[PDB]
């Protein structure tokens, strides 16, 4: 919707995409590479979300703690997600 | 298969334009 929920969404979704690949090649592959480089780019993206809740926090106006749960969450999907990638054997 | 989700970057870009109109 705004442009943080739609991040939001694509952040999760993309997590979603490869904890189901994963799940269907759980042995240590053509996606190793490619699968480093998106968490990493999902690191930096969860940073840009929480710079913007620091952003929208100094606005008197808004409530970030939303934000803040959402992200939280998506940091949560991706620590148990780079665990499983990281323990194919 | 491509594991990339369409848009992401795109809407990534938008979330930065955003963050220097605040």
């Amino acid at each position: 919707e705004d442009p943080f929920q739609q991040v939001v969404k694509d952040t999760k979704e993309q997590l979603n995409r490869i904890n189901n690949y994963i799940t269907r090649h759980n042995t240590a592959d053509d996606q190793e590479e490619e699968i480093q480089d998106i968490l990493k780019d999902v690191e930096e993206t969860i940073v840009d979300l929480d710079r913007s809740i620091i952003v929208m926090k100094r606005d008197e106006n808004e409530d970030v703690s939303g934000r803040e749960a959402q992200v939280k969450n998506i940091k949560q999907q991706l620590d148990a997600l780079k665990l499983r990638f990281d323990r194919r054997i | 298969k491509s594991l990339r989700v369409s848009s992401l970057n795109k809407d990534r870009r938008l979330l930065l334009r955003e963050f220097y109109n605040l």
